[PDB]
RNA sequence: GUGGGAGAGGGUGGUGGAAUUCCCGGAGUAGCGGUGAAAUGCGCAGAUACCGGGAGGAACGCCGAUGGCGAAGGCAGCCACCUGGUCCACCCGUGACGCUGAGGCGCGAAAGCGUGGGGAGCAAACCGGAUCCGGGUAGUCCACGCCCUAAACGAUGCGCGCUAGGUCUCUGGGUCUCCUGGGGGCCGAAGCUAACGCGUUAAGCGCGCCGCCUGGGGAGUACGGCCGCAAGGC
RNA sequence: AGCUGUACCGGAAGGUGCGGCUGG
């Protein structure tokens, strides 16, 4: 246990700050969290596990319990409901891995006025690590989770806290939601489509990806090659080299042609 | 309606379902049958009981056309082969010849994942 | 300059004229490539184990030739041009190994 | 009993003597194992080749249909 | 393949004396013939890696025999290499 | 050298059907299809079960073995051509011409890349369902170039000599119930090993040459160099 | 069943495709 202290330290939580917890479970997290924040609100789903939670949190009064999932709920509604005087909001969810991946994004495209998230992930998928372009870890997911925020892994964790014994190591990643988009965007839809078209076959050359994966494409060989020429991107360069600024520029190029 | 009076029967006995079809010597089918027409749905369609029923269903819609003599050719490796056989044998019909015609590949196309790991 | 056996399977549904014509066509083709026939045997018509070109019957001819090796393939290519011939098979003539003494 | 014993002298490499070759075939068009045929290693191997040759020529069946229960 | 007649003629055209069949000269000539034929084969058939190993063995073996012949007696070595047209 | 033998060794040029899918006709039709159970999905422009006629792709069922070949990776429908290695008998020829091998050169399962074709089935990623099933792109295939990794293993480098046997099996030769070569396994003398075990196919007794080790983690990581379009490799 | 080379994961206390091994 007691990892909670170090995670909270990396949360930079203050008294003025409020906290949202998505997978509180037994409330051990909430326990050590309570002594640091004025407002803590917990989303909860398990009808079975709720009664045991209700009585255990009796000592601390600053807690709030909400009985619907993050998926089918308006987070902004809760923020306006409870966080009226609070300065900024952190999130310290430690829920099972297979659930965490969509919800983190979902909180991001909606562009809530929340600053950052501190969350537990698998080591390998640490928002695909630092998302430095020339790496294996670099991906479409990375492009998503740096288009909206600045992420870095503060530390990792072997061994176990909750489960008896896992097989893989875990990490903790810390976030700040950025004020605006990284670079000007003509469309979100086209941009995201271009990302998936580039990353559909990672090993294949960028030119092949654009020609094949992107709709039409076969009729626009000359057009695609020309536009990538004015973009100052080499045809044989792979998707894993292009960066955010690059993809922006390429997306701008591809539209209006 | 055909009054061919003598045809051949085909039994496709799969793992999940059993289908029987009667046809003329030419090869134009006159009627069939299936666990589905009986009224059974889901797993029970594969269960031999539905075979015990569609068995004679063939026969009946066949007496309906006035056929007497039958040739039986069976396919597949369903659990309900043999009991379906004894069935359309004692549905009231004179069976001439019964043959197994389960089609096997001569190491051709690659099967499902479920049907790999063969040594 | 080796010895080979040639098996020809052709259409049984022929009269004297057509089948004869086919015989001299095959003979001429075989002769042109510098081959030399030694024995010719004609087993007429034998039931086929399975239909070949939608016919449960065929006419078999057997040739014992000896000729240069390099041309062999070429001959096999030419004997298959006729629509009547159904199967062509050229094999090295090898010694009759006997068992069950 | 084994097939080999209950026969006369014959040729293995002769891919045309059908009435001896069929007796090396099962009710289905399959080559019998060494157990059923009682042949030595080399003669079995050459017999397989002869079977394949005659079988391609159309004298022997690729398969047959067992008539039983 | 090498038929009997040409192989023979190679033996009795390079024989040091009547009935000589095992001298260095005969071995080298036979290897040269085999190498020529096999090299032609590879010139036509590019993607035959297996026979390339045999070719390498042949070249090495012939090289060893020439090395021995040169070490033992020079003039006969030069006569042989001129007669066979080795090394260009 | 002469006379013979076996074999999924390799490359090239072709044809044989079983099966899946699609198309064109016939007849017939209320459901097919799937799991431990179920649900997506296909069908009145009439599906599956069926018959006949075409198209195309990939692989080669019994034989098939504990079997064979190759230096390894690996190699099975059949025929033809070109070609490598190897074994035995004769004991005919040369007279040490041999072994090993740092670098170099070549080969190198699968996965992956480039320039073009092809695409039946299966299937990463991906699209849906109950929370394994139905589809589906790359890929698997061919030609030419790259990539050079592994439980690339017998976890056992190569060559030669000596040291009890028994049994099974593949393939040769003789004076044929046995004798004598070359392979593949199993029990075991002496001996070796920490033990398991090895034991004429040594992990025994020795000689020759090459490669590699110096406690675990950090780590096959960092920097540098070489190779490659890239992933990456040394 | 486990291990392993490789190639991918926007429902990653690991999952799957192509192989390979018994150190099951």
């Amino acid at each position: 246990t007691n990892i909670l202290n170090r995670i909270v330290d990396h949360a930079e939580v203050t008294e003025k700050t409020g906290v949202i917890e998505i997978g509180p479970g037994i409330g051990a997290l909430t326990e050590q969290l309570a002594k640091r924040a004025k407002k803590v609100v917990a989303f909860e789903i398990d009808q079975r596990l709720l009664p045991i939670l209700k009585d255990t949190l009796s000592p601390y009064e600053n807690v709030t319990v909400i009985h619907q999932d993050v998926l089918k709920a308006d987070v902004k509604s809760v923020i306006e409901e409870q966080f009226q005087d609070c300065d900024e909001i952190m999130v310290v969810a430690n829920l099972p891995y297979y659930v965490t991946t969509p919800i983190i994004m979902k909180l991001l495209e909606e562009h809530l006025p929340l600053k950052g998230i501190v969350v537990m992930l698998q080591k390998e998928v640490a928002e695909r690590m630092a998302a430095d372009p020339s790496s294996k870890e670099y991906g479409s997911l990375s492009i998503a989770v740096q288009f909206y925020t600045e992420a870095k892994t503060v530390m990792i964790v072997p061994k176990t806290v909750f489960v008896p014994q896992p097989n893989v190591d875990s990490a903790v990643i810390r976030l700040i939601l950025r004020d605006g988009p990284a670079v000007d965007v003509e469309n979100e839809s086209f941009f995201f489509q271009l990302i998936k078209a580039s990353f559909a076959q990672r090993r294949k050359t960028l030119l092949n990806n654009l020609v094949n994966n992107l709709p039409e494409g076969k009729a626009q060989k000359s057009t695609i090659e020309q536009v990538l020429e004015e973009t100052n991107i080499d045809g044989k360069r792979r998707g894993e080299s292009l960066s955010i600024e690059e993809f922006a520029a390429l997306s701008n190029g591809l539209y209006k042609a | 309606k055909r009054q061919v009076a003598s045809g051949r029967a085909y039994i496709h006995a799969s793992y999940n379902n059993t289908i029987v079809t009667i046809t003329d010597p030419d090869g134009n089918p006159i009627t069939w049958s299936s666990g589905g027409v009986i009224g059974y749905k889901g797993s029970r369609k594969g269960t031999p009981y539905a075979a015990q029923l569609a068995a004679l269903d063939a026969a009946k819609k066949a007496m309906a056309y006035g056929m007497q003599s039958v040739d039986v050719i069976v396919r597949g490796t369903g659990a309900g082969r043999e009991q379906a056989i004894r069935a359309l044998q004692a549905s009231g019909l004179q069976v001439k010849s019964i043959v197994d015609d389960t089609p096997v590949p001569h190491n051709g196309c690659r099967p499902k994942k479920k049907f790999r790991k063969a040594s | 300059m080796r010895r080979y056996e040639v098996n020809i399977v052709l259409n049984p549904n022929l009269d004297q004229s057509q089948l004869a014509l086919e015989k001299e066509i095959i003979q001429r083709a075989l002769e042109n490539y510098g081959a030399r026939v030694e024995k010719v045997e004609e087993l007429g018509l034998r039931r086929l184990a399975y239909p070949i070109a939608k016919d449960p019957q065929g006419y078999f001819l057997w040739y014992q030739v000896e000729m240069p090796e390099d041309r062999v393939n070429d001959l096999a290519r030419e004997l298959r041009i006729r629509d009547n011939v159904r199967r062509v098979m050229v094999v090295k003539s090898q010694e009759p190994f006997l068992a069950n003494a | 009993a084994k097939v080999k014993a209950t026969l006369g002298e014959f040729d293995l490499r002769d891919y045309r003597n059908v009435e001896v070759l069929k007796r090396f075939l099962s009710e289905t068009g399959k080559i019998l194992p060494r157990r059923r045929t009682g042949l030595s290693a080399k003669e079995q191997r050459i017999l397989a080749k002869t079977i394949k040759r005659a079988r391609i020529l159309g004298l022997l069946p690729f398969t047959e249909k067992l008539v039983r229960k | 393949p090498i038929t009997k007649e040409e192989k023979q003629k190679v033996i009795q055209e390079f024989a040091r004396f009547p009935g000589d069949t095992g001298s260095t000269e005969v071995q080298v000539a036979l290897l040269t013939l085999r190498i020529n034929r096999l090299s032609e084969h590879l010139k036509v058939h590019k993607k035959d890696h297996h026979s390339h190993r045999g070719l390498l063995m042949m070249v090495g073996q012939r090289r060893r025999l020439l090395r021995y012949l040169q070490r033992e007696d020079p003039e006969r070595y030069r006569a042989l290499i001129e007669k066979l047209g080795i090394r260009g």
